[PDB]
Order: structure tokens, then C-alpha cells, then sequence
DNA sequence: TTTTTTAGTATGTTGTAACTA
DNA sequence: TAGTTACAACATACT
């Protein structure tokens, strides 16, 4: 259960193997690279044979049982691999992974894939049972600060020459899709075989396709991005996101933020943020966000929320993304007049 | 279910079309919360699905009594909303109307309660006008309603409507001192609050609302001097909140119908509070005040999923806003 | 099996029909001259009766006689029809049967032949509310239906139908009855009843029916019920709220003087009497109306309200129009907002309390 | 304000002055 | 005896009326022998979609050959109006719309037609398939034999998927205007030998709103109506329109402050037995075209004639700072009055309150 | 006769393919350098050549003459692909075919080896409109290819695809094919074609288009058709006018410059089409929300409206915003307002009045 | 590092299990 | 002795 990266994956392979792998994450490309250099090293080693299967409530905990009965002692070299629930482990998935885990041989391996496991899985029966007898990898997708660092790895990994300005190009218009990226890079090595590439030469081949969460959005806003704001909208409208969850994310936070700035006038902010349970690294933004918004601009945000929130239940308006447009300038701290407002 | 003793001359009445043989199919009672339309109604029901009535009362020993006495009766259906669904679907009603076409099981008259037509959706309603305007033999319905103006106009035209009034107010005001004990304004200012019907004042006290009412009441106290009406976002957001709106609008007409000088006032038990607010607000002020929080309240419970705190908290720094100097006012639209 | 007037006194012959002369008169040439359509379509508000002169049509088309605008009512056919049990008159609940499904059904039926009338009608009600499918399925056999069916069809709200569906089909609108035509026929119902009954108690009742004669009879059986077996004024007054002699007078006078303590002293007699707060308003709109009659012509207040007549002229003298006005659109906002009111007392208190601010 | 324009605005109908006259094409007079 | 409509129908090229953009076009693809595959036919309901369409399937399938002119006498023609061709394949989408359905239409387009030149498949109210089904149709309907021709037609082709669209030729009909409609029903009438008024047509004409069915429709209603005869009193009755005389003379009265006369209209009003919503409507159709007007002295249309001088001293006259005042006056009168205790009522008071509020004589103010 | 142009004129080589020069470089060098996938898709707009590009890739696979990046188009593998008669080349309707039976037929002989070609390639149109079964059974297929396979897969909604499919395959983007491209492959197939034709013409007819090649042969075709075997500036324009539908973009225009004769007959011309005047005020507010919010920044309007982004940002310039706040004002007002109007069509004009001249007076 | 969702009614496609011609 | 009907899961459109 020692966590590493993917990029250590195939040098801890090289030293040595173990009964059982276990990477969880939610980046597919890091999940695949990982799951291809598993399997190459198992079918260097020996390996003729491997399975694939999912484990979640819906499959039959019955069925996982005699999967983990299919093991015997005289048996070729065989491969299973496991997919995590899609909603996260339970009681019975850990009765049925411990079980597994005394069924276990050095002719089968087990691999699981699927998303971090939370804090409170992580003390389950199974989890300790794999202690020794398997290592982690973390494969969460890089953030936005340090995408660009595994740009230029990745780079340097097909022997390519990516200027500061392609390298930002590239980060830009694949935020938070590595696959696109990654054959992004693979369709430029193509063009140019000379092994260079520049501003002008990236910009040819490069569409524009990049996935959000609403939790950017907000984030936008209280920094005051007013360009990643309307940029990440525009991809939520196309990727098709429901208007009522982006309210609701931003209800959450507009709301602390009117309640912290009207009680913050006769005590200090730092206890405010203390007796909220704000995260420390969210302090910054903050409090940065506070100074530069005024009540007047926070009572006509909520105002226009209200309106939107309104036309969106009974109305049955189809300009609502209208209305978060607008909306979205209004926290920028730019100007906006009447009319368009409170209707 | 409770049986109440006003409802004695009522009941009498409509049985007697019934037991001459010349009733109405379709049948419409309208009746404020905590008057006992549902026991006006079960015991009519009750006497219809009788095989050998006595007299007015049921026998309460046929086959017809012991069946609905054990809570399952072939030819009894109800429509009533779903335990989360605060409406009633059409799916509900096309069920109950196939099967009124087909022959009585028992052999005897079919009888169709509907809780509340108010929360009957618009297509709900309109699959019930066919057959309820040409029901087969033995065939009756009851409806209840809290305003019938409300009712569709074309489902309204098919029932036969009957009112229950309510009691007068020195006998209602005798009868609540019998059931629980409480001082005269407190029982005053509850039978006004609920428009002068019994029962739900009743159920003010027997619950622990009328503590709620206590602790907005000592919070308004607090707001109007220092018009912080925002710190009463924590008295008012609650589950019940569109009871809570109507005890804050009437605070301010009885503050407004002081300050141009009445003698009756809903909020008896209170004369502070009322006098506070009179004095720190003017007439114009109230007005806009109370309109808005007539709105809001209508939203609330008409409009389904809507939040609930975005709502009261944009209404409460509405009113911050008004209070304001220089700031104009609503005027009603049409 | 005892009946309700509204369903006893179903008309059975064209004759028996209250009112719609001009289409009665079209439907009547239509069948002898020959110009027989496909589809009619019948629309106006409820009551008027869309379903009785629809299924009169079909009774006429397949009578044994022959297509004729008076049906015997002897015949096999006829009798069956009003019975409700014909072969060839399908009837279709269209607002139980929105299902697109049934209506794909229904159109595959329509190839055969009739059993035994020479005609096969498809009589559909509530047609406003059909799914956009199901009114799409309709429009190619409807625009040309084989030679032996008939297609009728009656709404309300002939606004929600695609404009598609309307053009290949007769419109006939139908206009709300008038007072003394509902009167007339309230009287000749109860006398053939022979049930005793009142001039001033129909009059009430026709007035409260606002055009629709099934509302009409509602009422004349609640007032029966209620009645101990006859209609009297003093029932039908009781029955509904009805002010008697000048409630409504002094309690706008109180309000365009703004005499706070006058106006709610009256709303709280007035509710402890007991009264209909949407006939209050009524009341003092319609005297606001008659005040502004006043002020443009003298002569236009009539002679039965006599006995406050010096009280409203007092009032057309001191009062400019423009006031009059504010007065009046106050109460109609009333009169809508009141419904939605918390409770309908408290309603009728705050749109007093508005107009008594317009003084100065 | 008049009186006139009060009553209105409570009346709930309201002014328009007009603001381009060449656009109307015409002896508007 | 049958029904107008369906009794008289374009059985050649020249029969129809309007839309000549669209037959120059089918006429010159036919003579130079540039034919498509497919062909998408939309506009709005009764301009004659469906009736141009089986025109092109009859000159294509004709005994003579591929003709613009189809002669309507051999075998092919005549089958094709009874509707009962063997090679005229004619869908409902409306009826039938899943993809089931589709699928086993593109199991038969590989054979080859029985007698016609090509095997055309007619879909009408094709916008109603699903979505599943226009997939069904996009690889066939870009690369279909050469013996099979498309023919589509719809009433809202925005509900098409793009990639439909870009595979036909498509073609967007017109409303035909009231002088088309008038004609060509005074040439039903006159074939019909119906006797008619010249006032009682254009009524006809104008209640169309640029449909051919309306006006055919309404046709049949005033010929029963009127039995045999269509009088411009029958069809005025019918339409429930007062003529626009009595509606402008009370509009003048309303603008000179002469409410006596304007009550004494209202009285004749109610004797007339007209109801009270379509006398604010055309109050206020007269008020805003008379704002048209001044805004342009060629908005008033051919229609009006009769009163087109009355209605021209009113523009010059009333200045627009007037007009608009009188004309929102009445939009609120008429929110307000179902809510009204009657229709007189609320009409009455509405009229009162314009004169109250009058802008040059207002009614006299007591002390 | 005469075939038709998108049928006719089908390409044939790398070099008849208009732009995609993203695409095609990278194919050609892949086949030289014999670096190739096994999994390749294609996406992009309508009727932009994802089909044409497929064809020419499986056709320079199999000929004769090797891996190529040119075919020869002249052996008997060649012509037998074009003409569709090609055994070991296997074309699939995945819209035609979508339960998951039919595929699993298809993928029972890939084992087999091809019977007269290197490489037995599999074409899927429309792969998007396959049930959740038909994508596990190809994804089943697709994890342990043999290596005398090839999967070809053209879609426009690559969305809809699993993400597992996604990550095994090499997927090309088609961008839209610009405005003087298209112009210039109309030029030369109509003198090729022996037809007359005027530089405006073809203009009009190219910005029509609107980035899509087979909506300007339709459209060809038609004007060709109305011309009487001719392309004139004067049939083509009147075409045109017929299918316009920015009335709405128009009437904002004639709005802001004060032309009553200019509104008058867009709204005639509007009626004519028989357009909801209740969806043509909608629209009209949209574009005047619009143009504001882009007044404020200029990065609030997006690539959804590129046919107009010019259009847009001059009324932007020059309008102040005081103005556009005043004309969006009125238009709300005429909105609430539009029911109780005796007509829609007399609303719509009434409100388009109090646009041109007249101001409200607001309270105080 | 951890937070996200209005509700009702109607239509269409694909896959699996139980009961009847 | 094998097919049809009914039920479950997933996706889309309009109010
Ligand atoms: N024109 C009329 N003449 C005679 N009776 C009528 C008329 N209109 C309505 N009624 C009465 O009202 C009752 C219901 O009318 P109905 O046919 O249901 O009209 P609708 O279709 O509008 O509901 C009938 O039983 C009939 O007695
Ligand atoms: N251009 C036209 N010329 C002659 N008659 C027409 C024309 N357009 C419509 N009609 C008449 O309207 C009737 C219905 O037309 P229809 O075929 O339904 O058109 P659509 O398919 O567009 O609804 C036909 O009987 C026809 O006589
Ligand atoms: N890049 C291109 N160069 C030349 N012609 C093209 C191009 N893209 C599309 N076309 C034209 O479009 C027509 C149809 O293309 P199609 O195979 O439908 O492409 P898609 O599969 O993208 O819809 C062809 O006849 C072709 O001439
Ligand atoms: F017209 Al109805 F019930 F009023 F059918
Ligand atoms: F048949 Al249509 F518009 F009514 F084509
Ligand atoms: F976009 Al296509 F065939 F229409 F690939
Ligand atoms: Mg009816
Ligand atoms: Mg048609
Ligand atoms: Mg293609
Ligand atoms: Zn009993
Ligand atoms: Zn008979
Ligand atoms: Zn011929
Ligand atoms: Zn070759």
C-alpha cells in the first residue's frame, strides 16, 4: 500500500511483482497507461491468460464468490482484473475482496481500478488484508498549476522541443482531458518529424476541447477571472450540464459570503473563517473576494439569482444561461446596469 | 377524525336527501382546516355502504359495516397524494375510473373520497370530468375543498356545493378553554389566527408551534429598533414557513390598523410589539411590506421545488432596501 | 333511478334547444340542401351545449328515415342513441385517452364498413388536450376520411389545438346564453316539474349563472335541496350572500371620505353577520360604475334605485371622475388577488387599507 | 409631479414622448 | 355535394396557384433533365405541399415520358389521382414513426418498380420521425438506385436533423396573398354556379390568413349558411365583424369628447347582439392602424377603401402623442375585464375612463 | 440524368481533397514510415468528407502496389473500391444496424484472413447510434485486434461514445472548410462542367454554404435549376432571399438605424414565411442581451455564433450602451403585453413603432 | 482536499424472463 | 415446442 505515481510504475515492476496491484484515480489515460505496462510485464513474465470484470452491487456478490473460488493450486498463470463500484466500496465488497484476499496464489494476480477511496474505506477489513501484498498509485488528473509541468514531461518522453507559448496553447485548449492531449502530441509528432515544434506550428493542428466541473466555475469568480468564467460556461452549455446544479454550487458559497460580510464589520475575519470550518487553502480566495465585492453588488447577485432561479421552475424560460452570463460579469467587479437586473 | 359537536345539524341534512332516495352524485363541501369535513364525509360514506340501515346511524353489524370498520372495502376507493408527492397524479384517477365501469363486487352502491381536489393536477382534473358528470347506477362522489374558486371552472359546474360555517366566536372561544387551558388573549389571538375555526387552534397549542410563534415575536422585537431584519432569516427558516409568513403579515396589518385607529386587532396578546411597529414605520412602508410577503408566501407553496432559503433571504434584504430612504415602493400590477 | 335536472332535461329534438339559432339554421340547410362535411368542430364556453347539438347531428344522419334535420325519435337508431348503446356513434374520451397509442388504434379501425347505420361517427369530447402525436395522426385521415365516417368534435378551449387541425375541419362557435333566455328556461323546467318558484328568484338565479345554463341548473337543485322543496327569494338570498338594502353604500362612502375607524367598524359587523366577500365587492363596484354614469349624464341613473338616490348624486357632485377610477381599479385588483389571500377577510382589509391611502 | 401623471402611474398605464420625430414619415402635426 | 377541397384539386401545373418560383424550378429540371433524388417541400398549412408534390410524381411515371406538362389522360395519370398506383408509395410518418417501420421500408427499395419509369416514395409529416429513424434514412437517402425518387414534405423542417436538410433539394412555399385567394374562389364559385357578392368574397379572403383550405372551408360554412347564395350579410353574421363604418364612427366620437354619442352607439350596439371583446378589438385595430398610417403613408392596405379618407384626416389630425395614450387605454380595459361584474359594465367604464382622462378636454372637475 | 454533383464529383486521390491538410499530412507520413493504428476516427461537421477521407486511407491500404500514400487508381483492387464491389473492404451502417445480433455476425469472421487484400478493413458510419451491447461487443473485439485488421469509424457525435472506445483509437478532427475553399472547388467543377457562372454569384453561394461542401452542391444544383441551365448573380440572389431566416438579426438593424419603409418589409416578407411572432421577439431580446453583455467584455460572445460575429460586433461599437439598455426595455414591455393585442402580427408592429420613436416616461 | 439536481406527463429503443398458442 | 407479452433500464422533449 506504498503510493507512488504512474511514472515509478514501471521501474517498481522492473524491481519486482507482487500478488496484487491496486491504483485508484480518475484520470482514464493514467488508468490505462498503468493497466497496459501490468500487463505487459505479466505476459513477460509468463502469463498466457487474463480476465476482465467489474465489481459493484449490481453484480452478484454470489458471483464474485465463485470468481474467487475459480483460483486453484495447480493452475496456469492467469490475470484478473477488477473495476471499483461506481458509487465506492461497501460492507459486502469488503467481505468479498478479504475473502479473495485468502484466496490468493502466485499464479493469479489481482487488479483493481476505480476512484480514490475514501478516509473512511480505508480502514475496511480488505484494505489491511493488502497491506503488504500489493502497492497503490495515485492517478488523479493534474490541476491546472501543475498541468503544465506534465506537459513538458510528457514532452521530453517522445524526444520533442515544446516552446513556453505551445506549452500554454496546449494546456489552455486541454483542461482537464489528457487523452485528448496525449493524442494531441501524437498527431503533432506526425506532421513534423523534425521534432520541433512552435507557436505557429501547434496552433494548426489544435481543436478546442477541455472539460469542467462546476467547482471551477465558482472558483473563477471569486478570484475574478472574468475570462475562465465565460470559457468555462461555454464548455458547460456545450457539454450539456444541468443550469440547476451550477445555482446551487454557487447558492452555497454567494450566501457565506453575504453572511461573513455583514458580521465581519465589528470582529476580525480570521475567526469568521475559523468557525465556519473554511478550508485553509480557500482563505486566500476568500478574503480577496470579500474587500473586492461591496454589499450593494452581493444584495443585486442575489437578487438576479432569485429571478433565475424562478423562471427556471415555473417560467420554463430557455435563458437561463443567459441569465449566468450575466451574472458572471456582475461578480467581476465590472459594472453592470439596470433593466437587467431584477427584470 | 375527529367528530365535532357543530357538525351535528349539517350531517343531518344531507342525510335525509340521501335516505329520500333523491341525492346528488357529486357532491362538493368546502371547509377551513380543523372543521371536521373528513368525519362529515366518512360517516356518509359509512351510511351509503350500509346493507341494512337503522335510521340515520349505521347498523355497524352487516357484512358492508365489518368490512369497512377493518379498513378494506371492495367498492370503497380514495385518491389521495403519495406520502412524498404533495400532488395527485392522472394515473391515479384513470385507475379508479376503469374500474367504477365494471359491476359492483358486493352488490351494492360504489362510493369515490377525494381528499382534497385542490392538489388535483390539470390533467388530473379534466379525466375526471367525463365520468363525473355521467357516473353509472349507484355511483357517488365526495370532494373536499379548502376554496373552490381555485377548482377548475368546468369541474366546479358538475358538483353540488355545501358550506360549513363556522361557529360564532364566543362559543368557539368557550369551547377551546374546555379543551386546553390558556388565558383569554391567548385564545383569542389563536381562533383569529386560524380565521375563526376551531380545532386548528386547537392543534397551535396542543403543538409546540405556538413556541416558534414566541421566538419570532421576541426577534421581531429586536429587528424593527435596530432594522437589522435580517438576524430573523433563523425564526423564519423552517419547513413551515408559509405558517410563519402569515403570523408576520398579520403583525404588520394590526400594527398598520392601529396606526389609523381600530378597536378589534387579530394579535390581542401582544400589545408591545404592535405598538413598536407603529411607531418605527410608516403607513406607506407596511403596505409594501405586507404586499411582498403576500407574494412570497404564494410562491412558496405554489411553485414546487423552489428553495426555501434563497427565497427568505433575498425577501429579508428586499426589505432592508426599502426601509432605506429615497427608495420607491411596489404598486400592485394587473 | 332518480336523475339531476341537468341530466334529465338533456334535449332530445333540435326544437328543444335553447338559443345557437344560427347553427341550428347552418346544420339545418346543410342536411336538406346535401353540403355535407366531414368534420365540424364545436366550440364556445361550458354549458352552452356542444355535446347536446352534437349528438342531435348524429341522431339526423343515421335516422331510418333518412338524413333529415328533425330525427323522429321513434326509430331503432334514434332511441339507441339517446339510450347511449349505438354500434356505429363511437364516442371517445379524449381526455382519458391521451395516449398516442389509442389513437394509432382507433385509425386502423376506421377502414370497415358500418354494421347497420349508413354512417360511422367518431364523436370526440375533450379533444384540447390530446398529445401532439395523437393530433398528427389524425390529420391525414382527417383531410380525407373514406366515404362512410364521420368525424365530430367538441373543446372548450379551442386555443391549445395546432393550427393544422382547425383548417380542415367546420368551426362553429357558440355564444354564452343570455339572462332571459335562461330565465325562461328555468321557469318552463320547474313548471313542467311542478315545483313552486318566485319572479325575483330565477332572476337571481339566471344572474348568477354568468351564461351557462349547466351552472343555472347546479344551483336551482342546490337551492331545491336546501329549499325544503321550493325556490323563495328568502332561500335563494340565503343560498347565495346577497346585501340587502345598502351594505355596500355606506361602507364606500366610509372609504372615499377615509374615515379609518367607519370602514372597519362595517368589515367587522359585516363579518360577524356573516356575508359572500367576493358579493361585497361586486356590490361596490357596480355603484362606483352608476356614480360615473351619473356624472356624465344626469339621466343616467335609473328610476328603481330610488330610495338612495339623493346619496349617490351627493357623491357624483363631490367626487372628480378621475378618482372614481382609482376606486375602481383598486377593487378589481382586489377581486383578483383575492382568491390568494391568506384568508378572504384579510384580503378584503388590505385592499380597503390601499384605497384609503389615494386621499389626501 | 402633476397629479395627472400620479394618477396614471397608480392606474398602471403608461407615457411615451416621442423621442425621433423624423422617423415618423408624415403630416403628424 | 363533396366537399370543395377535396373535390377540386390541381391535376396540372397550371391549376395551381402561386408559387411560381418553385414550379419554374421543377419545370426547368424536368425539360433539361437535371433530376435530383430528393426533394424537401416546406411551408405553412393549405399552400399546397402535398398537391404539387403528386403533380411531380404524375410527369415523372407518365405513359408520354418525363414531361413538365403531364397530359393526365393515360393509364399512369389517372391511377395517380385515384391514389392507388402500385409505384406511388405513400407514408405517414405521423402514424408511422418507429424505427421498425423504417427499416423494413429500406428493405424494398432494392427492387425494381413494377410498371412506373422510377418508384417514388412520398412521406408526409415526415418531421414527426424518430430520431432513430432519420438516421435510418441519412446512408440510403445520399446513395439511393437509380430507379428511386425522395419526396418530403413538412410543415416545421427545423425539427430535421442538419444532416437531413443537406441532402435534398429543398423547397420553401409562400402564404398566398388575398388577391390570389380572391380569385381563384371566384372561380370555384362561378364553376359551382353559386352566386356571390364582390364584398363577401374579400371577407372570405381576409379571414383566409393566407391559407387556400381556410378559405375553402369557410366557403362551404357560408354556402349552407346562405343556402346556395353567399351574401356579404351572411357572411358577415358568420364571422361575427361589424363593418368598420360603425367601429370608426365610435372611435371619432371617443376622440372629440362627445361621450352622449358614444353611449348612444354602445345602446346600438347591444340591440345588434355583438359581443362586447370583438368591439375593443376592432377599436384598437383601428387606433393602431391608423398609428401605421402616420408612420408611412403606404401602410394602409387596398382593403380599407372605403374609409380610406376618414381614416386619413384622423392621422393628421391627432398628433401620435395621442394615439398611443387612447390605444394602451384600452389594451388595460381589456385585461381587466373578465374580471368585470358584466361585459357592459367593463366596456362602459372603460370608455368613461378615456374620456377622464382625455388630453385636451377632460370631463369637468367638481370644486 | 447527368448524375448528380455531390454523387458525380466524389474524390478520387489525396489531392482533389479540399484543406484537411491536418489529416492527410499526417495519414500520408504514417503509411510511408509504416507507422500505422489499428483503430482510426473521424469527426467533424456535416457533409465535410469524413466518408471521402475513409474510402481513399482503406483504398491506399489495399492496393496492389503496397502501403502508398498516392494510390494508383488504376489496378483492379482500386476500381474495384471505388465502384463498392470490394470483398475484403466491408462498408457497415451501424444506423441501419444497432442491435447488438447483427454485430455480432459481423465480428464473428474477423479471425479469418482476407481473401485478396493485406489488410481486411472494417468502415462503421454513423458508429454513434449503437446500443450499450453492440459497443461491448465492439469493444471486445477491438482490445486484442489481429493484426490483418483495420477499424474505420466516422461519426459526428463522437460524444456519445463510450470513453473506453475512445482511448483505443486515433481520433482526427475535421474543422470546417472555410469560405474561399469552397469557392474555389465551386469554380472549377462548373467550368469543368461547362457552365456559366459570375464571381458574385459563387460568393453568395459560398458564405450560403456555411463551412459544409455537399450544402453548396445542393445549393448548385438548385440555382442551376432556376437559372435555366445557368448561374446568374440575379437567379442565385433571388434563391437565396427565399430561404433567408435572420429576419430577426435584420430587424435590430432597421431598429437601430431608423428605417420604418426597411422594418416594414422585413416583417412583410417575415409573414410570408409564416414565422411565430411570439418566437421572433425571444430571439430579438437574445440578441439584444447579447450585444450587451459583449459591450461589457468582448469575450462574451462565443464561436456558437461565428456566421454573425461580424455582424455582431459592429452594432457593439457603435451603439451606446444606453441605447441598446432602452431598446431591450421596450421589448420586454411589448412582450408582456403581446396577448391582449388585437392581433400578433399587429403587436409585433406596434411594439417595432415605440422601438423606432417614442420613449416610456418612467415614474419621477 | 471535498463539497454538486425542479417536477409531471408522454414517447421510443433494446434486452431478459415467464406464460400461452 | 418456440414465440409473444410484460417489465426494467436508459435517453429525449415539452410544459
Ligand atoms: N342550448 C341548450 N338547450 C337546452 N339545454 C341545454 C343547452 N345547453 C346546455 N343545456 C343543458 O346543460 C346540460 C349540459 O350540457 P352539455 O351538453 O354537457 O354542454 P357542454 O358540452 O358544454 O358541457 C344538459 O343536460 C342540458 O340540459
Ligand atoms: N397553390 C394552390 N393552388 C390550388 N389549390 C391549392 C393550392 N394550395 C392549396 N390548395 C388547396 O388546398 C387544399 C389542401 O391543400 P394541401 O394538399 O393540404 O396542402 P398542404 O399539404 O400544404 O396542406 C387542396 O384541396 C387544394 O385545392
Ligand atoms: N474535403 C473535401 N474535398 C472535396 N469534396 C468534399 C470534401 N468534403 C466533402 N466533400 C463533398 O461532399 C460530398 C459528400 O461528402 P460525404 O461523404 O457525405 O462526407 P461526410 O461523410 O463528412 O458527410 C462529396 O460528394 C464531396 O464532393
Ligand atoms: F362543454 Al362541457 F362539460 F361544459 F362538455
Ligand atoms: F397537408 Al398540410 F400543411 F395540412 F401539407
Ligand atoms: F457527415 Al456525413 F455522411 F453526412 F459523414
Ligand atoms: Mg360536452
Ligand atoms: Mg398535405
Ligand atoms: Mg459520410
Ligand atoms: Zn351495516
Ligand atoms: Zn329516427
Ligand atoms: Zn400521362
Ligand atoms: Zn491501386
Amino acid at each position: 500500500m506504498i503510493r507512488l505515481y504512474p511514472e515509478q510504475l514501471r521501474a517498481q515492476l522492473n524491481e519486482g511483482l507482487r500478488a496484487a496491484y491496486l491504483l485508484l484515480g480518475n484520470d482514464p489515460l493514467l488508468l490505462q497507461e498503468s493497466q497496459d505496462a501490468v500487463r505487459q510485464v505479466a505476459a513477460a513474465q509468463g502469463f498466457e491468460e487474463h480476465h476482465t470484470f467489474s465489481i459493484d452491487p449490481n453484480t452478484d456478490w454470489n458471483a464474485i464468490f465463485s470468481l474467487c473460488q475459480a483460483m486453484s493450486l495447480f493452475a496456469s498463470r492467469q490475470t484478473l482484473l477488477l473495476l471499483l463500484p461506481e458509487n465506492g466500496p461497501n460492507a459486502a465488497i469488503n467481505e468479498q475482496l478479504l475473502t479473495l484476499t485468502g484466496l490468493l496464489h502466485d499464479d493469479l494476480l489481482l487488479i483493481v481500478r476505480g476512484n480514490k477511496l475514501s478516509k473512511a474505506q480505508e480502514n475496511a477489513a480488505w484494505f489491511t488484508a493488502l497491506a503488504n501484498r500489493s502497492v497503490q498509485v495515485t492517478c488523479q488528473t493534474p490541476e491546472q498549476a501543475q498541468l503544465p509541468r506534465w506537459v513538458a514531461a510528457r514532452a521530453k518522453q517522445l524526444n520533442l522541443e515544446l516552446d513556453d507559448a505551445a506549452n500554454q496553447v496546449l494546456c489552455y485548449c486541454y483542461e482537464g482531458n489528457l487523452l485528448a492531449l496525449a493524442q494531441a502530441l501524437e498527431r503533432l509528432s506526425l506532421l513534423w518529424p523534425d521534432g520541433k515544434l512552435t507557436l505557429p506550428r501547434v496552433e494548426q493542428a489544435v481543436n478546442d476541447a477541455a472539460h469542467f466541473t462546476p467547482f471551477h466555475w465558482v472558483d473563477a469568480l471569486l478570484m475574478g477571472k472574468s475570462k475562465r468564467a465565460l470559457h468555462i460556461l461555454q464548455q458547460l452549455r456545450l457539454e450539456g450540464s444541468e443550469p440547476v446544479i451550477l445555482l446551487r454550487t454557487l447558492q452555497r458559497e454567494l450566501l457565506l459570503l453575504v453572511n461573513l460580510k455583514r458580521q465581519s464589520a465589528h470582529t476580525p475575519l480570521r475567526a469568521l473563517f475559523d468557525k465556519h470550518r473554511v478550508w485553509q487553502n480557500r482563505r486566500g480566495m476568500m478574503g480577496e473576494a470579500l474587500n473586492r465585492l461591496s454589499q450593494t453588488q452581493l444584495r443585486q447577485a442575489v437578487q438576479l439569482l432569485t429571478r433565475t432561479e424562478l423562471t427556471l421552475k415555473q417560467d420554463y424560460g430557455q435563458s437561463v444561461w443567459a441569465e449566468l452570463e450575466g451574472l458572471s460579469l456582475l461578480l467581476c467587479h465590472k459594472p453592470l446596469a439596470d433593466v437587467f437586473i431584477d427584470g | 377524525m375527529r367528530w365535532y359537536p357543530w357538525l351535528r345539524p349539517d350531517f343531518e341534512k344531507l342525510v335525509a336527501s340521501y335516505q329520500a332516495g333523491r341525492g346528488h352524485h357529486a357532491l362538493l363541501i368546502q371547509a377551513l382546516p380543523g372543521m371536521g369535513d373528513d368525519a362529515l364525509i366518512y360517516a356518509l360514506s359509512r351510511y351509503l355502504l350500509c346493507q341494512q340501515p337503522q335510521g340515520h346511524k349505521s347498523c355497524g353489524h352487516c357484512r358492508g359495516c365489518q368490512l369497512m370498520q377493518a379498513g378494506t372495502h371492495p367498492d370503497y376507493y380514495t385518491l389521495a397524494p403519495e406520502k412524498g408527492k404533495n400532488t395527485l397524479g392522472v394515473d391515479a384517477v384513470r385507475e379508479v375510473t376503469e374500474k367504477l365501469n365494471e359491476h359492483a363486487r358486493l352488490g351494492g352502491a360504489k362510493v369515490v373520497w377525494v381528499t382534497d381536489a385542490a392538489l388535483l393536477t390539470d390533467a388530473a382534473a379534466n379525466a375526471l370530468l367525463k365520468t363525473l358528470e355521467e357516473p353509472p347506477a349507484e355511483t357517488w362522489f365526495f370532494l373536499a375543498t379548502r376554496e373552490p374558486e381555485r377548482l377548475l371552472a368546468t369541474l366546479r359546474s358538475r358538483c353540488r356545493l355545501h358550506y360549513l360555517a363556522p361557529p360564532p366566536e364566543q362559543y368557539a372561544v368557550t369551547w377551546l378553554s374546555r379543551e386546553v387551558t390558556m388565558s383569554q388573549d391567548a385564545l383569542l389571538a389563536a381562533l383569529r389566527l386560524s380565521a375563526g375555526s376551531p380545532g386548528a387552534a386547537l392543534a397551535l397549542f396542543q403543538g409546540d408551534n405556538w413556541q416558534a410563534r414566541e421566538t419570532l415575536c421576541q426577534a421581531l422585537a429586536y429587528s424593527v429598533p435596530s432594522g437589522d431584519w435580517y438576524s430573523l432569516l433563523a425564526a423564519l427558516n423552517h419547513e413551515q414557513a408559509p405558517a410563519r409568513l402569515h403570523w408576520l403579515a398579520t403583525l404588520l396589518m394590526d400594527a398598520l390598523k392601529r396606526h389609523h385607529g381600530a378597536a378589534q386587532v387579530t394579535n390581542v396578546d401582544v400589545p408591545g410589539l404592535v405598538a413598536e411597529l407603529a411607531n418605527h414605520l410608516s403607513p406607506s412602508r407596511l403596505q409594501a411590506i405586507l404586499g411582498d410577503v403576500c407574494h412570497i408566501r404564494e410562491q412558496l407553496m405554489s411553485v414546487t421545488g423552489i428553495n426555501r432559503e434563497l427565497l427568505i433571504t433575498d425577501l429579508l434584504l428586499r426589505i432592508e432596501h426599502y426601509l432605506q430612504p429615497g427608495v420607491v415602493l411596489p404598486v400592485p400590477h394587473l | 333511478s332518480y336523475q339531476v335536472l341537468a341530466r334529465k332535461w338533456r334535449p332530445q329534438t333540435f326544437a328543444d334547444v335553447v338559443g345557437q339559432e344560427h347553427v341550428l339554421t347552418a346544420l339545418a340547410n346543410g342536411l336538406s340542401l346535401g353540403r355535407i362535411h366531414h368534420a365540424y368542430l364545436f366550440s364556445g364556453t361550458r354549458g352552452v351545449g356542444k355535446t347536446s347539438i352534437a349528438r342531435l347531428l348524429a341522431k339526423g344522419l343515421n335516422c331510418e328515415t333518412g338524413i333529415t334535420a328533425t330525427p323522429c325519435g321513434v326509430c331503432d337508431n334514434c332511441r339507441e342513441i339517446e339510450q347511449g348503446r349505438f354500434v356505429d356513434l363511437i364516442e371517445i374520451d379524449a381526455a382519458s385517452r391521451t395516449k398516442v397509442e389509442d389513437t394509432r388504434d382507433l385509425l386502423d379501425n376506421v377502414q370497415y364498413a358500418p354494421a347497420r347505420g349508413r354512417f360511422k361517427v367518431y364523436l370526440i369530447d375533450e379533444v384540447h388536450m390530446l398529445s401532439r402525436h395523437s393530433f398528427n395522426a389524425l390529420l391525414k385521415t382527417l383531410e380525407e376520411p373514406p366515404e362512410h365516417v364521420k368525424f365530430l368534435l367538441a373543446t372548450t378551449d379551442p386555443q391549445k389545438l395546432p393550427v393544422t387541425i382547425l383548417s380542415r375541419c367546420l368551426q362553429f362557435h357558440l355564444k354564452a346564453l343570455d339572462v332571459e333566455q335562461i330565465r325562461h328556461q328555468l321557469e318552463h323546467i320547474l313548471n313542467e316539474e311542478h315545483i313552486a318558484h318566485e319572479p325575483r328568484a330565477l332572476q337571481l338565479l339566471a344572474r348568477a349563472a354568468e351564461g351557462s345554463l349547466r351552472d343555472a341548473l347546479s344551483l336551482t337543485d342546490q337551492a331545491i335541496a336546501s329549499g325544503d322543496g321550493q325556490v323563495s327569494t328568502q332561500a335563494v338570498s340565503a343560498m347565495l350572500g346577497t346585501l340587502d338594502d345598502d351594505q355596500a353604500l355606506s361602507l364606500v362612502e366610509a372609504m372615499v371620505e377615509a374615515n379609518g375607524e367607519r370602514v372597519m367598524a362595517l368589515i367587522n359587523e359585516a363579518a360577524a353577520r356573516g356575508i359572500e366577500w367576493e358579493a361585497l365587492l361586486v356590490e361596490m363596484l357596480g355603484l362606483l360604475h352608476r356614480i360615473a354614469m351619473v356624472q356624465l349624464s344626469p339621466a343616467a341613473l335609473g328610476n328603481d334605485m330610488a330610495a338612495i338616490e339623493l346619496r349617490m348624486r351627493e357623491l357624483a357632485r363631490t367626487i372628480p371622475p378621475t378618482d372614481i377610477q382609482l376606486y375602481y381599479q383598486t377593487l378589481l385588483i382586489g377581486r383578483k388577488e383575492l382568491p390568494y389571500a391568506p384568508d378572504r377577510r384579510m384580503g378584503v382589509e388590505m385592499t380597503l387599507l390601499r384605497a384609503l391611502a389615494f386621499h389626501p | 409631479t402633476s397629479r395627472r401623471d400620479w394618477q396614471l402611474q397608480q392606474l398602471g398605464i403608461t407615457q411615451w414622448s416621442l423621442r425621433r420625430p423624423g422617423a415618423l414619415q408624415g403630416e403628424i402635426a
